[PDB]
């Protein structure tokens, strides 16, 4: 009762031993031309006939194949709720700012 | 063109101005800029294609400069860039006239401090030490020895201390003791196993008096008289003395060895904040520091490169902390530059160039989260170190000749096309 | 006087010791890749031609 | 070491010989006399006397980082350190309670990039 | 090894003290008495027994 659900965006660098192992692949938007290649060449269901069509996907528009579902088959997600964050900080609106002041003792205390 | 205008211009979250595009100069380009600085960026391209006249400009668009004319003159705004310039040429883009009042900081070999004594082990045994030695060992361990007992004595209030801690100690003294110890002579009389001075003393602890000046040992005559034998470590260490005689005696380095402050005293260990602010600019108010490399020697440039990053991190990493206890993230956001990185981060090297690659990998990852952020510049990624490069987001190039490049990039970059990776190579001068 | 008779539906985790043993064989619809590339390593007649059927079988075929 | 009629044994600096070191040396540090080529006194050196000293400071250095220490010291909510005892709930923090369905996340950012597939393949 | 008192050496089965190892084995084999556990004649094994076994079949062989 253990199982996997790998994600990545560069797949040709992970371990191959791995990706020969899952049945249901799903995937989006695929520019570069080396992952094209990888891909394609993991699966014969999508050979040329569809494999075309990745780097043209939208926003929100997915490709699901394997033995679960009925057939190879594309798919557009709505938006989840509540959507995950990151709480990242913002230089160009701290840098518009004026010019701040620091008590660099306080901090060589914990230094 | 009415159409390229409401797209390049009115859809757009935090505007950022680039420049024009390369069909309709009566156009503008404009970019989110809170994703393009706070993440990891690289530049590439080939001689002659007009680098840093780009580069220097992107810097004036962001700190607020235009027509050599400081525009936030009553207000002194907020950013802080670090910049490893070795040509030297970037202090005249922002040398702006007094009428504009733009401070700026400016350092690289005479008004720098630096000490010896900011650094662990591995810098110390590459400066003063190399290892074409059999009997190396026992040298550095006494090299050690004398390093943390001084370090003990000069500050006695702590405790834990080992070769790497960083905290005063001389220098002088340790050649002191290690001379003594070269020139040492134990007596071999009843009760005598013990180094004998020339007025027949025994001495109780060597770091209590040879760290203060040299001795005069007695000779090391086995005759039962006076039988005394020469010192364990005696006459082994002329080679690694005379190679420190040199090295201090270099003209060269005295912002290293012997950094006299602007009273002209002796740094010490309370001085240890101003050694950081100039490398900000907190201790004259500038948004600008740079590092001028050219007038250094040939030898140690990695080692400082790495010990500023790390006490940049280090800073970084500390403010962050105590601004988050509050419940908030960092708004003391940083910028740095490294240029001809094919220098000191190469692909493949040995020791010599090991630890700027850690001092700066580091950075690569963690940076993105505390507020220190990178930028690249080269012209031969095929020499650097693909780990870095990997971790770049957004990438900028010009115009590109040699192949084992146009190769090694394609096999990198996201969203290219078939279409474009022909352009590079007919491509003008100042188009990107 | 003696023989053997294996079924499974799983094969990628029976030991190929005794797969490497059987003489005939026989086969239905293979949905997942996993098998197909174990079976196509073993089987002794197995031109390119037939690798294709396997997961484009009907109900009932074989 | 002693190099005397029965000194084949390691020698202390207060002039004593060593049974077994299984005992004594985890306790702490030791002196030792000095190797003297003294007939009367003589002493050598064992075979790992100056070899050790580089481990010996990697490990004295990573002990002291505090990044680590929910790896070296690791305390409970008592505030006391973990024994052979205490196992299972370190499993439990990830599985949590087999019925009324548990999610855990954990959270990379903070630690170092040095440990990072170690701590992986353990959990 | 006996675990006597001062006698943290290898016995000889003629009960005698080792002084110098590489003064004698090089020059030949030599019996010690049994790691008998008795505390009149206690002794254990050394750090090195029974493991060169095949390192020395080996050698013999070729
Ligand atoms: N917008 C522009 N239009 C036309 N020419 C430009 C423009 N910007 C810069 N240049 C030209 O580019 C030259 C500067 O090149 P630059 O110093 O950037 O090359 P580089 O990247 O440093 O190459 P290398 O590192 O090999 O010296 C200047 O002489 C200038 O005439
Ligand atoms: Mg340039």
């Amino acid at each position: 009762g253990v199982t996997l659900m790998v994600v990545s965006q560069r797949p040709s660098e992970v371990s191959e031993t791995i990706f020969s192992q899952c049945s249901n692949f799903i995937s989006l938007r695929l520019t570069n031309a080396v992952d094209q290649t990888y891909v394609k060449s993991l699966l014969p269901d999508l050979s040329a006939g569809l494999g075309d069509l990745l780097p043209n996907l939208a926003q929100g528009e997915f490709l699901i194949v394997g033995d679960a579902p009925l057939m190879p088959t594309v798919g557009h997600f709505a938006l989840p709720v509540p959507e995950p964050h990151s709480r990242s900080v913002n230089y160009l609106q701290e840098w518009n700012s004026g010019w701040r002041h620091v008590d660099f003792d306080s901090v060589i205390d914990r230094w | 063109p009415a159409v390229l205008e409401g797209i390049f211009s009115h859809q757009i979250k935090s505007p950022f101005a680039l420049g024009t595009l390369g069909i309709s100069p009566d156009i503008k380009l404009k970019i989110d800029g809170d994703r393009f600085f706070s993440k990891h960026v690289a530049v590439v391209g080939s001689t002659g294609s007009g680098k840093s006249c780009a580069v220097a400009k992107i810097l004036q668009t962001a700190v607020g400069i235009e027509s050599k004319a400081n525009a936030h003159k009553a207000a002194q705004k907020n950013s802080h860039i670090v910049i490893f310039d070795i040509h030297a040429e970037y202090a005249a883009a922002f040398n702006l006239e007094a009428g504009e009042a733009f401070t700026l900081n400016l350092l690289g070999v005479d008004n720098l401090r630096l000490p010896y004594w900011l650094m662990n082990a591995q810098e110390l045994e590459q400066i003063f030490i190399e290892s074409n030695e059999h009997n190396s060992h026992n040298q550095i361990s006494q090299f050690r020895h004398a390093v943390v007992r001084n370090k003990c004595k000069h500050n006695p209030t702590l405790t834990n201390l080992s070769f790497d801690t960083p905290v005063y100690f001389s220098i002088d003294e340790v050649v002191t003791y290690l001379e003594n110890m070269n020139n040492e002579v134990i007596g071999k009389l009843a009760g005598e196993g013990k180094p004998k001075l020339a007025n027949e003393t025994l001495v109780s602890d060597r770091d209590e008096l040879y760290f203060d000046a040299v001795q005069s040992f007695i000779v090391a005559s086995q005759a039962a008289a006076t039988k005394a034998s020469n010192g364990p470590f005696n006459g082994e260490f002329d080679r690694m003395i005379l190679r420190l005689h040199t090295r201090l005696a270099d003209p060269r380095l005295q912002f290293l060895f012997y950094p006299k402050k602007e009273d002209g005293e002796d740094l010490a260990t309370g001085d240890f904040a101003d050694v950081v602010r100039q490398f900000v600019g907190y201790m004259t108010k500038s948004n600008v520091s740079i590092i001028d490399l050219s007038g250094i020697p040939f030898e140690v440039l990695s080692i400082v490169v790495s010990l500023i990053s790390r006490m940049i991190f280090d800073f970084g990493f500390h403010y962050s902390k105590n601004r988050h206890v509050g419940g908030a993230v960092s708004d003391v956001p940083i910028l740095v530059v490294c240029e001809e990185a094919h220098n000191y981060l190469p692909r493949s090297g040995g020791a010599a160039y090991d630890a700027s690659r850690k001092s700066i990998e580091r950075i690569a990852k963690e940076g993105r989260k505390y507020g220190v952020t990178l930028m690249v510049v080269s012209q031969r990624p095929s020499e650097v170190s693909e780990t870095i490069f990997s971790q770049c987001s957004n990438f900028i190039s010009l115009r590109l000749t040699n192949a084992v490049d146009q190769t090694y990039v394609k096999s990198l970059l996201p969203d290219l096309s078939a279409g474009l990776g022909d352009l590079l190579p007919n491509l003008a001068q100042g188009e990107f």
